[PDB]
RNA sequence: GUAACGGGGCUAAACCAUGCACCGAAGCUGCGGCAGCGACGCGCGUUGUUGGGUAGGGGAGCGUUCUGUAAGCCUG
C-alpha cells in the first residue's frame, strides 16, 4: 500500500512507516502535519486515480528533524580575460515519518 | 618589520594538493599542474548540475514509451489523453509505476484511452 | 472607463532602439508579463507600433 | 528514492527467430536494432545491455526497391596506398549474403564497447535451417 | 577609559590603495594604468 | 580514401497544401535561500523592483610580522 502526494513543488510516492526528506516546512520539531491532497492510492489491484485528487484521501506524517544539506562549491572562470569568482552553498531540508495513509 | 612568507605559503599550497587526490601523474603531485586541474573540475561540476536535470527526464520518457506500447498506445497519445482526463502525475512517478506496478499502469492507460474516445 | 490586457510574447534582443522605448511606455518587462491599460487612441497607436511581439485581450 | 537501474547479473533475455524473405532491407534492420538494445522494455538502461537474441533465416531473399539491386555500391579501403575496393549489392548476395544484413544493422547501433557486445547477439543464416533447437526460439513477425 | 578601550570616530581612517595584489582586489596586474602607452611606463608623462 | 544527405539506410524516411498531437534552453512558472535600490508606517515591518561582464570608477573585509594594554593571561 502506497500513495502519491505533492509537497514543495515535487511529488513523492510513500509507504506507511517510511522516512521522507522534503523542502523546509516552518513547523516545530515534534508534531503532526497533514497532507490533504493525494494524487492516487493503490492497495493491491484496487487503484484510485484522482482527477486531480482522490476524494477524501489524507496522508499523516510527523516531523523528525531540521538541518542543512551537504556543501557544494560554485566556480566561475573566464580564460584570458582576468576574471574569477567562487561561492559556497548549503540547503535546508525537513524530515518526516509517514504514520498513516487512508482514503 | 620584515615579514616572511614561508609558513603561510605552505598552507596555501597544501589546500590545493588535497583536492586533487586520485588524479593521474603530476596532476596529484605538482602544484602548477594540479591548480589547473582543480579549477577545471569546478567548471564541469557547475555545468553538470544543469545537465543532470535533462539526462533524467530523457530517461523517464524513454521508459514510459516502452510500457505504453505494451498496452497499445504511443507516448504522445498517452500524454495528450492524460491531460484531457485531468490527471496531474509527472514523468518521474510514472516511470516508477511502470517498473514496479504493472497493473496500476494499465489502469492509467485505460483512463487515458477513455478520454480520447 | 474600459481597459485592455496586453501581454509580451517575444524577446527584445536585437530590436530597434525605438521599439524598446515603446515597450517601456506600456510597462512590459519580460516574456509573459501582463499589464492593465485603458483604451484610448494614444495607447492603441503604440500597440500598433509593436504588434508583432504583443498580444491583446479586450 | 533514486530511479531504478538495471543490473547485468539479473537481466532476463529471450530467443527469437525471424526470416527475411521478401522484406525491405532497411525497414527490417531497424526493428532488429531496437530489440538488440532493449528499447522495447520498461527496464531500459543506457549503460546496461538488456536486449534479446535473434536468429535471422533466409538472408539471401531480402529485398531492395528501385534500382538498388544493381546501383547500390559498397566501399572499403585495405590500408595500402591505392587500395580502394568496391562491390555492388547483387555481387555481395552471390558471394556472402550474410554480410548484407550485418552491415545494415551494425551501422544503426551505438559505437563503443557496449555497442559491440550488442552485435554479438545476432545470428544470421543464408538458408532455412539452424542448429539452436536446444535454446527453443519462438516465432517473431518483424 | 583604558588604553585598550579608545577607538577613533567613524569615517576618519580610510585605508590606502595597494596595486598589483591579485584578481579579487580589483587593482591587480596593470594596476589601473591600461595597456602599452607613454602614460603606463615608469616615470612616464608630459610636462604642464 | 567512399568523400557535394554527418552516417546507416529511405520509393517515402522526398516535395506541395491543410490539420491535430508531442519533444526541445541556464527563457517562463512552482518550491526553498541570499543580497542591492526605492516608497510608505513605527533599526524594524510591508510593498515594488533589480543582481553576465574586459579597460576602469565606488563600497566592505580576511590573514602575516612588529609597538602599547602586559610584572596581565596560557604553557614540562
Ligand atoms: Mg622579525
Ligand atoms: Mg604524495
Ligand atoms: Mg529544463
Ligand atoms: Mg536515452
Ligand atoms: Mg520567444
Ligand atoms: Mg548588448
Ligand atoms: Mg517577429
Ligand atoms: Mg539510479
Ligand atoms: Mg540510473
Ligand atoms: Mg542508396
Ligand atoms: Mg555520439
Ligand atoms: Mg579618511
Ligand atoms: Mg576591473
Ligand atoms: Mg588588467
Ligand atoms: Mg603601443
Ligand atoms: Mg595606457
Ligand atoms: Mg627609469
Ligand atoms: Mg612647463
Ligand atoms: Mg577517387
Ligand atoms: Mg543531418
Ligand atoms: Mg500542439
Ligand atoms: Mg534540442
Ligand atoms: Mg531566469
Ligand atoms: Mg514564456
Ligand atoms: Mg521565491
Ligand atoms: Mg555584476
Ligand atoms: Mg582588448
Ligand atoms: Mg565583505
Ligand atoms: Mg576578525
Ligand atoms: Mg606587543
Ligand atoms: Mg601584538
Amino acid at each position: 500500500m502506497y500513495a502519491v502526494f505533492q509537497s514543495g513543488g515535487k511529488q513523492h510516492r510513500v509507504s506507511e512507516g517510511q522516512t521522507v526528506r522534503l523542502e523546509k516546512l516552518d513547523i516545530a520539531t515534534g508534531e503532526t502535519v497533514e497532507f490533504a491532497e493525494v494524487l492516487m492510492i493503490a492497495n493491491g489491484e484496487e487503484v484510485k486515480i484522482g482527477v486531480p485528487f482522490v476524494d477524501g484521501g489524507v496522508i499523516k506524517a510527523e516531523v523528525v528533524a531540521h538541518g542543512r544539506g551537504e556543501k557544494v562549491k560554485i566556480v566561475k572562470f573566464r580564460r584570458r580575460k582576468h576574471y574569477r569568482k567562487q561561492q559556497g552553498h548549503r540547503q535546508w531540508f525537513t524530515d518526516v515519518k509517514i504514520t498513516g495513509i487512508s482514503a | 618589520a620584515r615579514v616572511k612568507r614561508g609558513v603561510i605559503a605552505r598552507a596555501r599550497h597544501k589546500k590545493i594538493l588535497k583536492q586533487a587526490k586520485g588524479y593521474y601523474g603530476a596532476r596529484s603531485r605538482v602544484y602548477r599542474v594540479a591548480f589547473q586541474a582543480v579549477i577545471k573540475a569546478g567548471q564541469y561540476a557547475y555545468r553538470d548540475r544543469r545537465q543532470r536535470k535533462r539526462q533524467f527526464r530523457q530517461l523517464w520518457i524513454a521508459r514510459i514509451n516502452a510500457a505504453a506500447r505494451q498496452n497499445g498506445i504511443s507516448y504522445s497519445k498517452f500524454i495528450n489523453g492524460l491531460k484531457k482526463a485531468s490527471v496531474e502525475i509527472d514523468r518521474k512517478i510514472l516511470a516508477d509505476i511502470a517498473v514496479f506496478d504493472k497493473v496500476a499502469f494499465t489502469a492509467l492507460v485505460e483512463k487515458a484511452k477513455a478520454a480520447l474516445a | 472607463a474600459k481597459t485592455i490586457k496586453i501581454t509580451q510574447t517575444r524577446s527584445a534582443i536585437g530590436r530597434l532602439p525605438k521599439h524598446k522605448a515603446t515597450l517601456l511606455g506600456l510597462g512590459l518587462r519580460r516574456i509573459g508579463h501582463t499589464v492593465e491599460r485603458e483604451d484610448t487612441p494614444a495607447i492603441r497607436g503604440m500597440i500598433n507600433a509593436v504588434s508583432f511581439m504583443v498580444k491583446v485581450e479586450e | 528514492m533514486k530511479t531504478f537501474t538495471a543490473k547485468p547479473e539479473t537481466v532476463k533475455r529471450d530467443w527469437y527467430v525471424v526470416d527475411a524473405t521478401g522484406k525491405t532491407l532497411g525497414r527490417l534492420a531497424t526493428e532488429l536494432a531496437r530489440r538488440l538494445r532493449g528499447k522495447h522494455k520498461a527496464e531500459y538502461t543506457p549503460h546496461v545491455d538488456t536486449g534479446d537474441y535473434i536468429i535471422v533465416l533466409n538472408a539471401d531473399k531480402v529485398a531492395v526497391t528501385g534500382n538498388k539491386r544493381t546501383d547500390k555500391v559498397y566501399y572499403h579501403h585495405t590500408g595500402h596506398i591505392g587500395g580502394i575496393k568496391q562491390a555492388t549489392f547483387e555481387e555481395m548476395i552471390a558471394r556472402r549474403p550474410e554480410r548484407v544484413i550485418e552491415i545494415a544493422v551494425k551501422g544503426m547501433l551505438p559505437k563503443g564497447p557496449l555497442g559491440r557486445a550488442m552485435f554479438r547477439k545476432l545470428k544470421v543464416y543464408a538458408g532455412n535451417e539452424h542448429n539452436h533447437a536446444a535454446q527453443q526460439p519462438q516465432v517473431l513477425d518483424i | 577609559m583604558r588604553l585598550n578601550t579608545l577607538s577613533p570616530a567613524e569615517g576618519s581612517k580610510k585605508a590606502g590603495k595597494r596595486l598589483g595584489r591579485g584578481i579579487g582586489s580589483g587593482l591587480g596586474k596593470t594596476g589601473g594604468r591600461g595597456h602599452k602607452g607613454q602614460k603606463s611606463r615608469s616615470g612616464g608623462g608630459v610636462r604642464r
